[PDB]
């Protein structure tokens, strides 16, 4: 009887539309990161096959971090079926200074694609730790010609490679770039994230509000 | 005492502003109102729920812009028509206080997206917005119950003069002034302050905070034309309220208080147009 | 092995292109006439309509 | 290398032998079809995200659809009616397929996992028959051969035939170089092609496990492919906003569908039952209806808020589903 299979549709839509609550106030966050980043550390310290997926609570708000353990290799637009993700959150080591550039290198091909035009940075620059004994060793201007303070300051150094990243941005003018400067403890990164993803939904606020 | 000199210059510069109010908010309003429903129709699932309080305010000014000739012309010659003269003076004033409460609203409206970005991100659909502007519609006309009863049974209306001693009495007063302007202006500052202070405090978050700069300007602009549209009137009223209740008694200052009060009334008609340049011009450009 | 591929790639009884028109044609139009996206269905035979 | 230039060559050569005259100089003797109605005889609603695949069911009725809500509905496409509704292990859903049979629906993703699900169960309830592993890349196409057999395409660059009782795979088809993204089963099931983002198509023979032929001509990732319904030709549509029909036998192109103000990539490819009609959806919101013999644009299926990614036609030929990325499946008629 064609009764009972609209009823069972309804049920079905029911309970369809009881997840509609929760696919609606739920927040993507893409993790990306190389080997070397501490991402490892950095997921245990969240109290946390193909790609991998983390689910938490930070206030009241469910984050869904999706970890592309490698398979981002694939660089291809349908692999690049994030769109939808909130934020990218990017782990770089910033005291192995061999590297940056390659870091460098990937964050411009992330930031630049268009496919994450409406999607906000999150910069974390891992293991600040073995910066400070990495910068009074050896100089920044050893790698990067670009470098004008004095390259045995932290803080100079730090801006220094919060201003590469940024300058590998183009179009500034859409979504918000956070950075943070974060140690192996990494006690504190679920409120900075929660901070940034809020300041984030501001922003989309704001664009809805017609401010200008 | 002796108001003859003092009517007949304020009859000169009622036409003086009305007429270029008239015709310029005519026209930037039916540009807004089509702008803004050029908005709606394509259901950009962003722009709906602003759009539609955009119309909304829009709508009102329309409204008393087309009430402005009708008080030009009603208050030079006398009309033997109460309902007439009654109708005009409900469509202006009610119009009037229909755009202050659209954009005391407004304010709230981005108050609460700016200080509680989740929960307006979750709980807020153009079906509220179109609720909330029916409410105002429903509260704007509520309080036009005092205004049908300006001049009661005597026969001489001459529109928008010599209302009454009903109409100047405190508990008619004082509901107006701390309905109308006090407590829009109470909430038009919190929310505009605060808004402008919480989108400069997002330097200490991001260094990208200045791409909303232009967002802290727009915000300051609805304070300082809303100052300058409604303080003067009010206060103005305030003054012609202390005149009808033998307050002040000096001929002079009764002769300059009427001036001051017919004065700011036609000035406040020029926020018709000084709102579709705070709002409706302050986005990407309004494309015509 | 790419050239042991190619060898048996070329080792194919290939037809003419217009041969092979010849027979998409035929194929085409000799089911037509049962296509109901060619010839739309009226209403009193169409499940969607 | 020479040897591989010189067969390079002969192949080009025969092909340019075999070129005497194309489909578009010798059917203007057909009449042209003209314009093509089609209206939106359903909206299928319900998904709470972009609709990434779809298949229509052998009887022509029923419908299976693969959202990024970590879902798969089966819709009965006649009533609207949701006859199923199964949340999936992994939200990141690229492929679906039904069962010849329709006993079975099939699924995978950036998972690398083919999760093969049994409709007909005495619990009443969906269950999870098997979960084919064995993929190191995403999977990007799903076709069963019969209710046993069934073959996926990968990232990995890899297709595979599984047994699906084994979980093993039967067998493995490997030759192309970039990620392979659209998979199309021969109306024989004997053969299947496969475009694999190198601008290029290869034909592959189930039981021999070897790649018969390699089609080129693209310049662009092949996003979709289908075979022509008596399985002597094939379609592909790539990100060049062109289509391309490709012959088994004369082993090159036939035709080109592309247009001037079309410039963005084909989502998906399929045919009409007697195949005179080419349905292709496109990045640019609306699907176009190609004259597979005239490459004449004779028609245009908009009315989706998003880019059309699914396009599916019954077996009977009555109706055409498209899928898009707005949560809305729109039956087309
Ligand atoms: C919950 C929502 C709340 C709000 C809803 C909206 C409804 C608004 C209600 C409107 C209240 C009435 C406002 C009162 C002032 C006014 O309506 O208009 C001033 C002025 O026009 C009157 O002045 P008045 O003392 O009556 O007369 C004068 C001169 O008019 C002569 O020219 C003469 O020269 C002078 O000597 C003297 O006689």
């Amino acid at each position: 009887e064609d009764k009972a299979a609209a009823e069972r549709s309804k049920e079905i839509d029911k309970c369809l539309s009881r997840e509609k609550t929760y696919v609606k106030r739920l927040v993507k966050i893409l993790l990306l990161g190389a080997d070397n980043s501490g991402k490892s550390t950095f997921l245990k310290q969240m109290r946390i096959k193909g790609i991998h997926e983390y689910d938490f609570e930070i206030k009241n708000v469910p984050f869904k971090m999706v970890d592309v353990g490698g398979q981002r290799s694939e660089r291809k637009r349908w692999f690049e079926c994030f769109d939808s993700v909130t934020s990218i959150l990017f782990l770089v080591d910033s005291s192995d200074f061999n590297r940056l550039t390659e870091s460098l290198n990937d964050f411009e091909t992330i930031v630049n694609n268009r496919v994450f035009s409406n999607v906000s940075i999150i910069l974390f620059l891992n293991k600040t730790d073995l910066l400070e004994e990495k910068v009074q060793i050896v100089s920044i201007k050893d790698y990067f010609l670009e470098f004008e303070g004095d390259p045995h300051c932290l803080r100079d150094v730090q801006k220094f490679l919060v201003e590469c990243f940024r300058n590998k941005r183009r179009d500034q003018q859409q979504k918000p770039l956070y950075h943070h400067f974060t140690t192996a403890i990494n006690t504190e990164n679920a409120r900075l994230i929660f901070r940034d993803v809020k300041d984030t939904i501001l922003h989309d606020n704001l664009k809805q509000l017609m401010l200008q | 005492c002796l108001f003859d000199g003092v009517n007949e210059l304020m009859k000169t510069l009622q036409f003086a502003v009305h007429i270029p109010t008239f015709v310029l908010g005519l026209l930037l309003n039916l540009l807004a109102i089509h702008g803004f429903s050029t908005f709606l129709k394509n259901r950009w699932p962003d722009y709906a729920a602003t759009s539609i309080y955009m119309i909304n305010l829009a709508v009102f000014d329309l409204l008393l812009v087309l009430s402005l000739p009708f008080k030009m012309v009603l208050s030079q010659v006398q009309s033997p028509f109460p309902s007439l003269c009654t109708l005009v003076e409900c469509l202006y004033f009610v119009s009037m206080y229909g755009s202050v409460f659209t954009i005391c609203f407004i304010s709230m409206d981005r108050f609460l997206a700016i200080r509680y970005p989740l929960l307006v991100s979750h709980l807020r659909s153009p079906r509220k917005i179109f609720g909330i502007c029916c409410t105002i519609w429903v509260l704007v006309w509520t309080g036009s119950i005092p205004i049908y009863s300006f001049h009661g049974k005597v026969e001489k209306y001459m529109c928008f003069h010599n209302m009454s001693d009903d109409t100047w009495s405190a508990k008619v007063f004082f509901p107006l002034e701390v309905f109308g302007f006090l407590l829009p202006m109470g909430i038009m500052g919190f929310c505009c302050s605060r808004s402008i202070h919480i989108l400069l405090g997002r330097r200490d978050h991001t260094q990208d905070w200045v791409q909303q700069k232009a967002c802290i300007y727009s915000i300051a602009a609805s304070l300082a034309v809303f100052v300058v549209s409604f303080l003067p009137v009010h206060l103005g009223f305030f003054l012609q309220f202390l005149v009808r209740n033998s307050f002040i008694v000096e001929c002079r200052a009764k002769q300059s208080i009427s001036f001051f009060l017919q004065l700011s009334m036609c000035f406040s008609n020029v926020n018709c147009c000084l709102d579709v340049f705070v709002y409706y011009f302050v986005i990407k450009e309004f494309r015509m | 092995k790419l050239v042991e591929q190619l060898k048996m790639e070329a080792n194919i009884d290939r037809i003419k292109v217009s041969k092979a028109a010849a027979d998409l044609m035929a194929y085409c139009e000799a089911h037509a006439k049962e296509d109901p996206l060619l010839t739309p269905v009226p209403a009193s035979e169409n499940p969607f309509r | 290398r020479q040897e591989a230039e010189q067969l390079k060559n002969q192949i080009r050569d025969a092909r340019k032998a075999c070129a005497d005259a194309t489909l578009s100089q010798i059917t203007n003797n057909i009449d042209p079809v003209g314009r093509i109605q089609m209206r939106t005889r359903r909206t299928l609603r319900g998904h709470l995200a972009k609709i990434y695949a779809m298949h229509w069911g052998t009887d022509s009725r029923l419908l299976v659809s693969a959202s990024q809500d970590g879902k798969l509905i089966i819709w009965d496409s006649y009533t609207t009616n949701k006859v199923h509704a199964i949340p999936l292990r992994s939200s990141w859903v690229m492929t679906c397929a039904y069962a010849p049979s329709g006993n079975y629906v099939a699924c995978g993703g950036l998972d690398n996992i083919c999760s093969i699900y049994n409709l007909k169960t005495r619990e009443g309830n969906v269950r999870v028959s098997r979960e084919l592993a064995g993929h190191t890349g995403y999977l990007s196409c799903c076709r069963f051969l019969d209710d046993n057999q069934i073959v996926t395409s990968s990232g990995d660059t890899t297709c595979a035939l599984w047994d699906i009782e084994t979980g093993q795979q039967t067998t493995t088809f490997t030759g192309h170089t970039g990620d392979v993204m659209s998979l199309s089963l021969a109306p024989d099931t004997r053969l299947f092609v496969s475009g694999a983002c190198d601008a290029s198509a290869k034909l592959w023979d189930v039981r021999e496990g070897m790649c018969r032929q390699t089609f080129t001509g693209h310049e662009s990732d092949i996003n979709a492919i289908c075979f022509f319904p008596n399985g002597n030709a094939f379609a592909t549509g790539s990100d060049d906003a062109t289509c391309r029909l490709f012959d088994l036998r004369a082993d090159q192109e036939l035709m080109t569908y592309s247009h001037d103000n079309i410039i963005c990539g084909i989502t998906s490819v399929s045919f009409s039952k007697s195949g005179r009609l080419l349905l292709a959806g496109y990045d640019d919101f609306n699907c176009n209806v190609w004259d597979a013999l005239k490459a004449d644009r004779a028609g245009v299926l908009a009315g989706h808020d998003n880019r059309v990614s699914c396009l599916g036609v019954t077996d009977d030929g009555m109706a055409v589903a498209t899928g898009s990325w707005d949560s809305f499946l729109k039956i087309w008629n």
